């Protein structure tokens, strides 16, 4: 089956803020990618193999709000630009790619899956470029191989004149590495 | 430093379905 996805907003501005301070999220969790938010920005956190990874330059060394209060990160790595918490009770996890496909797909914050041709360990070419405003909020999102397995996490956009031609990502390997370090 | 809060979700596990009527 083809990679399809949808998005559901679970909470608004005020509830988010309260929860940010309160540190206790009582809502139910579903999905492989959580739409994450801080006080400053919003992005994505992908659940790969029991852990909920996101981009460090967004989560920082913050804690994720859970029903049992704040949850301390289980992985932080300023250099690999990664952080990770135990996947929230309810989510479903993706598994890493094992086909070395170079035809990847990026699931965006708007639940749109767009193609990116792998051009190296951390780059890929948007077969059909998009403006950066579109890609905003998609950091920490997944890069799936044709089989739907995690190849990487969207990190930055390779843009010029406000239009993203390519994308820079974090290979699943750096997660595994970050895990053992 | 506030906690990161989940404000939404993206679901990939959904497979085509015939939107039910209510
Ligand atoms: C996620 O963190 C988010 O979704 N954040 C939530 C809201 C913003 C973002 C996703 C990118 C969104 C679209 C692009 C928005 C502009 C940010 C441009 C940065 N691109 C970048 O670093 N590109 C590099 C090459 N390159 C430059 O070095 C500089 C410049 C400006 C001339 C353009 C350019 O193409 C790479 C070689 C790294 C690809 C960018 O995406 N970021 C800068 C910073 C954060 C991300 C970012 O905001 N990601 C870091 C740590 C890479
Ligand atoms: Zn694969």
């Amino acid at each position: 089956a083809p990679i399809t996805a949808y998005a559901q907003q679970t909470r608004g501005l005020l509830g988010c803020i309260i929860t940010s301070l309160t540190g206790r999220d009582k809502n139910q969790v579903e999905g492989e990618v959580q739409i994450v938010s801080t006080a400053t920005q919003t992005f994505l956190a992908t659940c790969i193999n029991g852990v909920c990874w996101t981009v460090y330059h967004g989560a920082g060394t913050r804690t994720i709000a859970s029903p049992k209060g704040p949850v301390i990160q289980m992985y932080t790595n300023v250099d690999q630009d990664l952080v990770g918490w135990p996947a929230p009770q309810g989510s479903r996890s993706l598994t890493p790619c094992t086909c070395g496909s170079s035809d990847l797909y990026l699931v965006t914050r708007h639940a749109d899956v767009i193609p990116v041709r792998r051009r190296g360990d951390s780059r890929g070419s948007l077969l059909s470029p998009r403006p950066i405003s579109y890609l905003k909020g998609s950091s920490g999102g997944p890069l799936l191989c044709p089989a739907g397995h995690a190849v990487g996490l969207f990190r930055a956009a390779v843009c010029t004149r406000g239009v993203a031609k390519a994308v820079d990502f974090i290979p699943v390997e750096n997660l595994e590495t970050t895990m053992r370090s | 430093k506030g906690s990161v809060v989940i404000v939404g979700r993206i679901v990939l596990s959904g497979k085509p379905a015939i939107i039910p009527k209510k």
